[PDB]
């Protein structure tokens, strides 16, 4: 199993799912065409910011 | 591929590649009956020489 984390904008939650183009999906993180599992994205409003 | 994202593009060209596929398996299988007759009519030639 494999966990990784990191903290986004609401406006580029899409482009971590494969296939997608984009400004952070290709310069920074992006996942393979056969990628296997999936991700959960929740507000971090209250703490994070 | 260059209209469709990359993702599940292989859902298009499945649908074309059984249906190319399927169109050559129909070719073949006249072939093999019209052989048939050949064989029996050359018999006859055969026959008849």
């Amino acid at each position: 199993v494999y966990a990784d984390s990191f903290v986004i904008r609401g406006d580029e939650v899409r482009q971590i799912a494969p296939g997608q183009t984009g400004n952070i999906a290709d310069y920074n993180y992006k996942l393979p065409d056969d990628f296997t599992g999936c991700v959960i994205a929740w507000n971090s409003n209250k703490l994070d910011s | 591929f260059s209209r469709l994202d990359k993702v599940e593009a292989e859902v298009q060209i499945d649908r074309l590649i059984t249906g190319r596929l399927q169109s050559l398996q129909t070719y073949v299988t006249q072939q093999l009956i019209r052989a048939a007759e050949i064989r029996a009519s050359a018999n006859l030639a055969a026959t008849k020489m």
